[PDB]
């Protein structure tokens, strides 16, 4: 989270932004794709770590989501 | 009970709920219950092996051994209270709920036609000299073995 | 429901509010108006709370 | 500050849900009501945003001076709408206050039903009112005539007397949040009166039905009948509380009702007729056969664990109700 | 008993697990018999281990 | 042989790795005795001039228990029926003083009469009273929120749901009694400083290994038990 | 003060010793009760005139 | 007035408290430093007198109490009492008083009911010249005089015994119970069996001093073995 | 290494000053806790040993128990055999009588051995088992007898070899328990004839309580050093790996 | 107050009396804990508004 | 150190390091949260010593390294920087202790076989190496 | 002695049962000690025995 | 869907009343409380677990027009 | 705000002391000091070392003490020989940090970063448009750690 | 349960001590135990 | 806000609905919370249940951080925001 995520969205907003007209679009579909599919699994866990990771994931995809604000 | 007054108290021997189990190593033991328990619980009480009981019985609230079953309920949390019924006992016991089955066919282990939860499974009179088969469950996560 | 008598007014109710059972707890009767919002334990004003006892026992191992 | 203040409320409630209902199903119903209350949160929360991005100041007076495009007034308002509805409630919002009711502890659902309903409506209310819309309030209007028309339709089925209770407070928001759907015309007394009206008398039915469910032990009407018999001060107060949510004139329910009425008619008068029409006597005969057949009959079961009567604490809560609701219609007409 | 971990001492011997436990055939055939097979015994373990194969 | 002035009476006594454990905000007399594997549960307050004899089998012990004083709990490792010969109590028991326990079963909301007997074999049931100066035959079971008494014990009368709840509030009396009590002693032993120095704790006879301290680490744990030894 | 459980009570019927036993007990639980409120009282006196004012400045501080 | 002299008392046993604590620690700690283990002996912190706060126990110097016994709580013991080996008096909470010159024989707990209703006091009161056999249970009882009680009785709360009464060993005294005065009881279900007579009584009454005597020798026999405090 | 020197400075200073000094300043501060607290507390005694207490003349001889608890109580002419065993929290007070323990005689826990007379020879035979929380008053039970726990032992009991009293039983005064039968209940009756099943299954409860004792013993003897290295060693074993196990 | 050592005194008051609540074990132990856990939540306070 | 560092902004050892006050700052926040962490794990520690030295020093190395990647000026830095902290991963996941102690006596004389370490390491690896190609290819192609 | 302050012995001491095993070893002695050389010696010598090529490569190189 | 006029034994598995976990008991009016009807039990925890059967099976049932 | 005087034995003091929070300056901004060799090797580095590095270093090998000891707090079943060589390589690593921290307060003043005895000839003439700590450090200790407030 | 005082100090409670009498002679060999408190 | 300030309704939509699944599945948790008794999941040490005090303090300070933190987030964004501005500068 402190070092990989924060990473992932300089390299989309301070490194990359001049490629950001295209990232936008990729970064669009792959949210979309992913809320569409992990809403589901997200609702038959039955181990606390497995919970664990689903709440870590669906704060990436939310700061994701964030970040493709952002780079607007 | 209906126990009058005056009378005397009754044996436990009387009460006692034999169930023949075929453990992990082969071995035929016969384990000793009291009415209205788990099979979950009469294992750990008499320390049956065989059995990882990861979810510990699961929810303690709107649980499965109460009859009837609610709506609400959440069903088993695990897939380790697996226990194989002779004929009799499971056909006495019927089919399993819409959770149960759901759990049940999403195991690591190899099931069988006769394969009930032991936490799913109540204590009735009618199971007396009941024959259970405990194939080794699996083991789930790194705090299963702790 | 003729036999009934809450307060105890038609007909005598014991202080013990009742009778001991040779194998229970003499614990006290649930009462019929279980308000708990009941203020703190009012003693009569100028009351003299001093361990008497203790200290005339204090006076003779002195 | 306003938008915080009213989402603070939902921890406390929770809070009171989780730890001091009585019952076992409760535990879902306080989740429920948690999810309703958060989506309705969620919901204004996206409103207030959108609101304090578009205009970057605090103050309900720079609200005014600014004005707010097409869309922006459209979305604003029913984002608003949605919120408010989903914490009225509103059909079909209505499951996570129908559960609460069914299942939270008595003080509790009292508190529930008379506060957070009004917090709700007073916040829509005066976010309503600093916003200036040009769209039609006919989807508002219709949504609270359905729920109020589902609402009283149910009464008859309702063999609860909480859940009858929570049907009577449901088709009562529902009536009230109708009012203020005109916008900033002379519509918010009526509304504020029926909601003080609907506050009194909710408070009044919860507290005979907490009163039943410690003399009787039960709640529904098949277990207990013949009250009166048995309990003569809680047979004529149910009875009164039946008169009093009646509308009868002499109550400030009366007058909110005429004001409301007279609105709608001069808006929609075939409207109006049909909601009188089934509130008032549908549901209104629903509640009453409800009520009257536990209020009379005989009391033949459990007769060595009979109830006593009630207590002179009920008793003066219970005039005090009636107090407040008949003295409040003598308050100086220059807020009315 | 000392350094037994739960495993107890009885009167006419010692036990190999812990109370109330499950005295398994193979550590009594093992422990009897240091390394007499009179012969390949057809237990249910085996027959399950040669179904297993 | 057995000549000594200061007493070397410790309450917690482990025999061959046999540690009991102790749970939260209990309160465990100075005066008693617990000795083999006994695992007690959260607040739970043992009287003085008890002894639990955790050697012959475990015991469990529950959260909300109270026992009496003079109270003697020993198990007998073998049972009639071939089930656990342990000693396991059920979650609020209210165990009098004065009491004989050998490994017998007590469900959860049980009351125990001071001066009673529960030999092998027997279970008190949940709800169960058993009063005071009684026998419990061995191997019998006592039926669930029954009031029974005798010597041998018999069936009196079926217990009300009332005296049922009045028994549960009786057991969450000893609670402020028990919390007075253990703000009675301090964190830190005083007895220590009071004697005088001898031979061998002057002049060590032989030495030993430097390893993990039994108080190694001890200052990050709050001292929530004064009579921690 | 007089202990009447410390006292020569051997002139009188049985009951009425008793009945005087228990007199002498009432006003003693009476005194006793009254002088443990009197120190559970201060269990609270004390701690508000404590914190009082430290959580009055911090929470004005915290928010104005 | 009352409460800022509570507040006094209370103030200073907390800072009593805190002074003793950081200097316990402190010597914990320099113990530590030293490479030192007596700060961590395991020595038993039972105390024979204990005092609950406020309550602090009161008894006159001519009794006897063995080291074993615990006396805990409001306690207020009468003269030349003695108390056997291992019985515990639980004051905590109600006051426990006890006539002069009463024998209470060894591992006999006395106690006091939460709460009961009115008429019936929660404090256990007993009287003077009184014997109490050995495994004694007494519970919120009022015990008048000269009473006799056999091995392993058991008293409940709100029984009043009166003077001049008889009870064999393992017996109940039940709840709320009036044992009659000059009469012998019987069975744990106490049921009248005869009344006493002059030589019984006169015989209960020898053996009542004789065990104060016996207490005093063992005073005596502890304090010469510095078995005995003070 | 300048630096192993400063350390080995700097550990000397540390100990051989600070020890002394922040040990005499928090002995004081203890001295002074303790007087401000008083008299609403209670510190730490020098709890006597009662396990030695001799009267008089009458002075115990319990050399030769197998096991003594700490917390027992033995005061006055109490003569115990070879092997005898007295559990914790018993009492015995020689100086009502002199008691004679026979070889292999256990008294359980919380037992209370008092004569009824004030000069009375209670005499327990060889291999005789008492129960917890008994009641003895001044009885010759013979070799072999076994009586419950909670059992009431009156005053004129005289009980035969390989007698049983039931756990819960009181005996009347002036009974005589006659060999190979069993009583039991509060009235004590002779209640059947001892089947050798019962009687094994009661010598192997004897034999089983004479081992724990001698295992009790074994550790109740322990010294202060023993018990700090044994809970060092069950700190150490609670954070040994299996390969420590293993290398162990 | 307006005295960031003071509101930061105060913190920390507080704070050591939460923790040895939530500890269960009685208050007024380890006093030496109170003082300074004041001030050194007063000094990071005044160090944080400053900052 | 960095508390007391000064100077001017600009690319460091060949334009391979990228010294910036918002770099610094990161790195500074990072190494704040891996000591209150490092703290927190350490007290957590202090109660059951349920890992090993191994452990320790992966996590440390770890922590060595970790601020470093907030200094990248290139893409192939970066990327050795970020194989370098998933090696380090891979080596704390290989320092999990694979057996612990536990009163379960039932199983003394029967096999349990568990494939979650084993599971894991794969899966780790696979990702890894999946990762790295694609970051070797992006980097190979962007030069270009 | 002991100085016994109330009821307190201020100079009860127990000598520490634990101590280090190599306490008294001649390498534990002061760096530069005729001890301390005769055992950092023995200590090079073993080190230089077990791995030689390495010890050579290491310091010869350094 | 309506009730069976035929007379049918006591109810056997039926949904009944739960308490919470450490509930405090409700003692107003000296907690006398007697068995409740089974019939009367179940008919009160009816409503709430009452479902459909089969998907869709809502539309027709009872008044397909109202 | 004053400076402790240069090549003293506080002289690590006034690398406690900055202008502003900024880590970095600009690639264009004027030193606050003048620079006296902006290409400097580690040569000249190491030639720029003096009572400052050197106060630096003894500070550190002091404080070293305490950490070295909180260090060997934690250390547990080790012999006196392997604690005692523990706690040495600490107080060594505590000493190399001393002298990286001295190099690094010479290289410093020698490129002008911090205060080396040497003041421009032109100040730069800052206006404080935004001053909400002039006064907040003015009636604490604040002010001893900004330099010129 | 309720955990006041019911033995109240403010006042004295009115109380008829002839309507309850307790039996204290000529008990039954099998009799039970007469109640200690009779007041009404 | 940030989003609404950016003009992006279809994020908002999309974060809402994320938003209140994940406040589902958060709170679907709480249902297995209760528990019928006291539990024990604290470690023993010297045969007692050890507490951290240490912990237990991090803890108290986390969470009086985050039930009233809300007050104090001006500093915290302050702070950020200054973090931010050299970003680009
Ligand atoms: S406990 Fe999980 S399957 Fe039953």
């Amino acid at each position: 989270f402190l070092i990989f995520f924060l990473f992932f969205s300089l390299l989309f907003i301070y490194y990359l932004s001049a490629l950001n007209n295209f990232f936008w679009i990729i970064l669009l579909i792959i949210s979309i794709i992913g809320i569409f599919y992990i809403i589901s699994i997200i609702f038959d866990i039955n181990l606390f770590k497995a919970f664990l990771a689903y709440s870590t994931i669906i704060n990436s995809i939310s700061f994701i989501l964030l970040i493709i604000a952002i780079i607007f | 009970h209906h126990h009058h007054a005056g009378d005397q108290a009754d044996r436990v021997a009387d009460k006692i709920i034999w169930i023949n189990i075929q453990n992990r190593i082969g071995q035929f033991e016969r384990i000793s219950a009291f009415e209205g328990e788990s099979l979950l619980e009469a294992l750990q009480r008499n320390k049956v092996a065989g059995i990882v009981a990861t979810c510990e019985g699961g929810e303690d609230i709107n649980t499965m051994l109460e009859k009837p079953i609610d709506p609400v309920t959440y069903g088993p949390f695990c897939s380790s209270c697996q226990v194989v019924v002779s004929n009799p006992w499971r056909n006495k016991m019927g089919n399993l709920h819409y959770l149960e089955e759901r759990n049940l066919v999403r195991s690591s282990y190899p099931t069988t036609e006769n394969s009930r939860l032991a936490c799913c499974i109540l204590v009735e009179k009618w199971m007396n000299e009941m024959i259970i088969s405990i194939p080794q469950n699996p083991n789930s996560v790194y705090e299963d073995n702790m | 429901l003729l036999k009934f008598d809450p307060f105890g007014f038609y007909s005598p109710k014991l202080l013990s509010e009742n009778r001991p059972e040779e194998a229970m707890p003499f614990y006290e009767d649930y009462p019929q108006n279980d308000s708990h919002w009941n203020l703190w334990e009012q003693f009569p004003e100028d009351f003299e709370d001093s361990n008497a006892e203790r200290e005339a026992i204090l006076k003779s191992n002195k | 500050l306003f938008f915080m203040c009213y989402e603070l409320l939902l921890i406390p409630s929770f809070l009171i849900v989780y730890f001091v209902s009585p019952s076992r199903r409760a535990i879902q119903a306080s989740l429920y009501f948690v999810i309703w209350t958060q989506l309705g949160s969620l919901l204004v929360l996206i409103a207030i945003s959108y609101i304090i991005s578009i205009t970057n100041t605090y103050e309900f007076n720079d609200l005014k001076y600014f004005n707010f495009t097409n869309s922006e007034s459209t979305i604003i308002i029913f984002l608003i709408f949605l919120g408010f509805g989903f914490k009225a409630p509103i059909w079909p919002f209505h499951y996570w206050l129908t559960k609460t009711h069914v299942e939270a502890p008595s003080g509790f659902s009292i508190y529930l039903s008379g506060f957070l309903v009004k917090t709700a409506l007073y916040g829509f209310y005066k976010f309503n009112t600093s916003i200036f819309i040009d769209i039609d309030s006919s989807i508002f209007i219709a949504i609270c005539i359905m729920g109020v028309v589902d609402s009283s339709l149910k009464m008859w089925g309702q063999t609860d007397l909480k859940k009858l209770v929570a049907y009577g407070t449901i088709q009562e928001m529902n009536i009230i949040y109708l009012a203020f759907c005109w916008g900033d015309s002379c519509a918010i007394l009526g509304g504020i009166l029926f909601s003080a009206t609907h506050a009194f008398l909710s408070a009044l039915m919860f507290f005979l039905v907490d009163c039943i469910y410690r003399r009787y032990h039960t709640r529904s009407l098949v277990e207990v009948n013949g009250i009166l018999h048995i309990t003569p001060n809680l047979g004529l107060s149910i009875l009164f509380m039946l008169v009093f949510f009646s509308g009868i004139p002499g109550t400030i329910k009366f007058i909110s009702e005429f004001y409301i009425f007279s609105g709608l008619l001069e808006a929609s008068p075939f409207i109006c007729f049909i909601l009188m029409l089934v509130a008032n006597v549908l549901g209104l005969i629903g509640f009453s056969k409800s009520w009257f057949n536990a209020t009379f009959g005989m009391p033949k079961k459990n007769t060595k664990y009979l109830p006593m009567d009630l207590s002179f604490k009920e008793s003066y809560i219970i005039l005090y109700c009636f107090f407040f609701l008949f003295i409040f219609s003598y308050f100086s007409s220059i807020f009315f | 008993v000392k350094g037994k971990g739960s495993i107890r001492k009885g009167i006419h011997g010692e036990g190999f697990g812990a109370p109330s436990h499950a005295h398994d055939a193979l550590i009594h055939q093992i422990k009897q018999s240091k390394d007499t097979m009179d012969y390949q015994n057809i237990t249910n373990e085996v027959a399950q281990n040669f179904a297993n194969h | 042989k057995y000549g000594e002035n200061i007493s070397k009476h410790r309450s917690l006594m482990s025999l061959y790795d046999l540690h009991p454990q102790i749970g939260y905000q209990s309160y465990i007399a100075p005066n008693s005795t617990v000795i083999g594997e006994v695992t007690i549960g959260n607040e739970t307050t043992v009287w003085y001039n008890s002894v639990i004899r955790g050697d012959v089998n475990a015991v469990q012990i529950g959260n909300n228990v109270s026992i009496g004083e003079n109270v003697v709990i020993h198990t007998a490792g073998s049972l009639p029926t071939g089930q656990p010969a342990s000693v396991d109590i059920g979650h609020y028991v209210i165990i009098g003083s004065k009491s004989t326990i050998y490994s017998c079963t007590i469900q959860d909301e049980v009351v125990i009469g001071q001066g009673c007997v529960i030999l092998e074999g027997a279970r008190i049931e949940k709800g169960a009273m058993i009063a005071a100066n009684s026998v419990v035959p061995p191997g019998r079971l006592i039926p669930a929120g029954t009031l029974w008494a005798g010597n041998p014990c018999t069936f009196v009368r079926n217990l009300t749901k009332s005296e049922l709840a009045t028994n549960i509030d009786h057991a969450k009396k000893q609670l402020h009694l028990a919390q007075q009590h253990r703000y009675e002693y301090l964190p830190y032993n005083s007895a220590y400083l009071q004697k005088s120095n001898s031979e061998e704790d002057l002049n060590p006879t032989k030495y030993d290994d430097v390893t993990i301290n039994y108080n190694f680490g001890d200052e990050e744990r709050a001292q929530e038990n004064p009579l921690k030894y | 003060f007089e202990n009447v459980l410390l006292s020569n009570r051997k002139n009188l019927t049985p009951q009425e010793s008793v009945q005087k036993v228990i007199n002498y007990a009432l006003l003693q639980d009476a005194k006793q009760r009254s002088r443990t409120l009197r120190h559970i009282k201060a269990s609270w006196v004390i701690p508000a005139l404590l914190f009082t004012y430290p959580a009055w400045y911090l929470a004005k501080g915290a928010v104005n | 007035m009352k409460l800022f002299q509570a507040m006094w008392t209370r103030t200073i046993y907390s800072i009593g408290r805190m002074v003793r604590e950081t200097g316990l620690a402190l010597d914990r700690y320099g113990c530590k430093l030293e490479q030192d283990i007596s700060c961590y002996e395991p020595l038993s912190r039972h105390r024979n007198i204990l005092p609950i706060y406020d309550l602090v126990p009161t008894f006159y110097h001519s009794t006897f109490i063995a080291p074993n016994s615990s006396l805990i709580g409001a306690v207020y013991l009468g003269q030349n009492t003695v108390v056997g080996y291992g019985s515990t008096l639980r004051g905590d909470n109600h006051a426990i008083r006890v006539g002069h010159n009463t024998v209470i024989g060894d591992k006999v707990a006395i106690s006091n009911v939460a709460t009961l209703a009115a008429g019936i006091p929660v404090s256990t009161n007993i009287g003077n010249h009184v014997n109490i056999g050995a495994g004694c249970v007494l519970q919120s009882c009022v015990v008048d005089d000269n009473v006799t009680v056999g091995h392993n009785t058991v008293i409940l709360e709100g029984s009043v015994l009166e003077r001049g009464s008889v009870i064999a060993p393992n017996s109940l005294v039940p709840a709320g119970r009036l044992i009659p005065s000059g009469q012998l009881w019987a069975g744990s279900p106490v049921r009248y069996v005869r009344d006493l007579k002059e030589e019984e009584i006169k015989l209960n009454l020898e053996q009542t001093e004789q065990n104060l005597s016996i207490g005093k020798t063992h005073k005596s026999s502890l304090i010469q073995q510095e078995a005995y405090d003070r | 290494m300048l630096r192993l020197r400063l350390f080995d400075a700097y550990e000397k200073i540390s100990m051989t000053f600070l020890g002394p000094l922040y040990r005499r300043i928090g002995k004081s501060l203890a001295q002074t806790g303790l007087n401000i607290q008083q008299p609403y507390t209670s510190d730490d005694r020098l709890v006597p040993s009662l396990r030695n207490i001799r009267v008089t003349n009458k002075i115990p001889s319990i050399n030769d128990s197998e096991f003594i608890a700490p917390n027992s109580v033995v005061i006055g002419d109490v003569i115990t055999k070879e092997g005898s065993s007295i559990w914790y929290g018993a009492t015995l007070r020689g100086e009502l009588g002199p008691i004679e323990i026979g070889k292999q005689t256990v008294i359980q826990d919380l037992v209370n051995i008092q004569s009824g007379k004030q000069n009375q020879k209670t005499q327990i035979g060889d291999n005789v088992f008492i129960g917890p929380n008994s009641y003895i008053q001044s009885s010759k039970i013979n070799d072999n007898s076994f009586v419950g726990m909670g059992s009431t032992v009156s005053t004129g009991c005289n009980l035969a070899s390989n007698a049983v009293v039931a756990a819960g039983s009181v005996v009347p005064e002036n009974t005589q328990v006659p060999s190979n039968q069993i009583w039991a209940g509060s009235p004590a009756q002779y209640l059947r004839d001892i089947t050798p099943e019962e009687r094994q299954v009661l010598q192997e409860h004897h034999q089983e309580c004479v081992q724990l004792a001698r295992i009790h013993a074994e550790e109740t003897e322990k010294s202060f050093r023993e018990v700090l290295n044994d809970f060092d060693r069950i700190t150490a074993e609670a954070e040994y790996d299996h390969e420590s196990l293993a290398l162990q | 107050m307006s005295s960031m050592l003071i509101w930061g005194a105060c913190f920390g008051l507080f704070t050591r009396a939460a923790a040895c609540k939530a500890s269960m074990i009685p208050l007024t132990t380890s006093p030496w804990k109170y003082p300074k856990y004041m001030i050194v939540s007063a000094v990071t306070f005044y160090y944080f508004d400053w900052y | 150190y960095l508390i007391t560092f000064n100077g001017y902004s600009s690319t460091f050892w060949w334009s391979h390091f990228k010294l910036n006050n918002y770099s610094l700052y990161m790195y500074l926040l990072v190494i704040i949260f891996n000591n209150y962490f490092l703290y927190i794990t350490e007290k957590h520690i202090k109660i059951l010593n349920n890992y090993s030295i191994d452990y320790f020093f992966s996590i440390i190395n770890i922590t060595l390294f970790i601020p470093m990647i907030f200094l990248s000026n290139t893409l192939f830095t970066f990327f050795f920087l970020i194989e370098l902290v998933s090696c380090a991963i891979f080596y704390k996941f290989i320092v999990s202790k694979i057996s612990f102690k536990n009163s379960n006596y039932k199983d003394n004389y029967f096999s349990i076989f568990s494939k979650n370490y084993l599971n894991v390491l794969f899966y780790q690896y696979w990702s890894s190496f999946f990762s790295s190609v694609m970051i070797g290819f992006c980097i190979i192609y962007l030069f270009s | 002695g002991d100085f016994f302050v109330d009821k307190y012995n201020f100079s009860r001491r127990v000598v520490d049962h634990r101590q280090p095993y190599d306490l008294n070893f001649s390498i534990n002695n002061p760096v530069g000690s005729r001890v301390w050389f005769k055992a950092w010696k023995q200590k090079a010598i073993g080190n230089f025995l077990n791995l030689v090529g390495v010890h050579y490569a290491f310091y010869g190189a350094g | 869907y309506m009730g069976n006029p035929a007379v049918q034994s006591p109810p056997k598995e039926f949904f009944n009343y739960h308490y919470v976990p450490d509930n405090y008991p409700d003692a107003l009016s000296g907690f006398r409380i007697a068995y409740r009807d089974p019939f009367e039990v179940q008919h009160v925890f009816a409503y709430e677990n009452w479902e459909y059967q089969y998907d869709g099976q809502w539309w027709s049932m009872g008044s397909l027009a109202c | 705000s004053q400076t402790f005087a240069h090549d003293s034995f506080l002289g690590g003091l006034n690398l406690f002391k900055r202008r502003d929070p900024r880590f970095v300056l600009d690639q264009g901004e004027r030193p606050p000091y003048p620079i006296i060799n902006s290409n400097s090797s580690f040569v000249d580095v190491l030639s720029n070392f003096n009572k400052a590095d050197f106060g630096l270093v003894l500070f550190s090998a002091a404080i070293g003490f305490p950490l070295s000891r909180w260090v060997l707090k934690g250390l547990t079943f080790s012999s006196l020989n392997y604690r005692r060589g523990l706690f040495s390589s600490v107080y060594g690593g505590v000493i190399l940090w001393g002298l990286v921290l001295g190099f690094n307060n010479s290289y410093y003043r020698l490129n002008g970063f911090v205060d080396n005895g040497l003041v421009w000839k032109r100040k730069e003439r800052k206006l404080n448009k935004y001053d909400f700590t002039s006064e907040f450090e003015d009636n604490s200790f604040f002010k001893k750690l900004r330099i010129r407030d | 349960r309720q955990n006041f005082a019911k033995n109240i100090t403010t006042t004295d409670i009115p109380k008829d001590s002839h309507h309850f009498a307790a039996k204290r002679s000529g008990f039954t060999q099998t009799e039970q135990a007469p109640f200690a408190y009779n007041d009404v | 806000l940030y989003s609404s300030f950016k003009s992006q309704y279809l994020l908002i939509l999309f974060m809402t609905i994320l938003n209140i699944f994940g406040m589902y599945f958060y709170i679907q948790n709480l249902r297995f919370v209760v528990k019928k008794n006291k539990s024990s999941i604290l470690n023993y040490k010297n045969y007692y249940v050890n507490i951290n005090y240490s912990i237990t303090l991090n803890i108290i300070l986390l969470n009086f951080f985050n039930f009233f933190g809300i007050l104090f987030l001006s500093d915290l964004i302050i702070i950020l925001n200054y973090i931010s501005s050299y970003i680009y500068i």
